[PDB]
């Protein structure tokens, strides 16, 4: 009761395909767009690191 | 031919008690702190303890 107090609030919106497609040159930057669509269709595979 | 005379003891004393009091001072009240409940909880909670 003492040192419990009212936490402040906040509803931050996150997109992925902006987290990858922002992603710091020194790892590929990609979409997730062209990524899915092909590892979908093949077995195995990467981006980003 | 003089009998002495026969001089004999009085009564025992009653044996006395005291009884003494002990005295210790008046408490002394915490600070108050402000909490974040309303008062009919607040109360509930109180009341309990």
């Amino acid at each position: 009761l003492k040192r419990d107090k009212r936490a402040l609030e906040v509803e931050r919106t996150v997109s992925l395909a902006e987290v990858y497609a922002g992603l710091p040159k020194d790892n590929g930057p990609f979409s997730l767009a062209q990524e899915i669509d092909k590892l979908v269709s093949q077995g195995s595979g990467s981006a980003g690191s | 031919l003089y009998l002495p005379i026969y001089a004999t003891p009085a009564d025992p004393k009653a044996l006395l008690s005291a009884a003494v009091a002990t005295s210790q001072g008046g408490g002394k009240l915490p600070e108050s702190f402000m909490s974040l409940w309303r008062f009919p909880h607040m109360l509930e909670n109180a009341r309990g303890m």
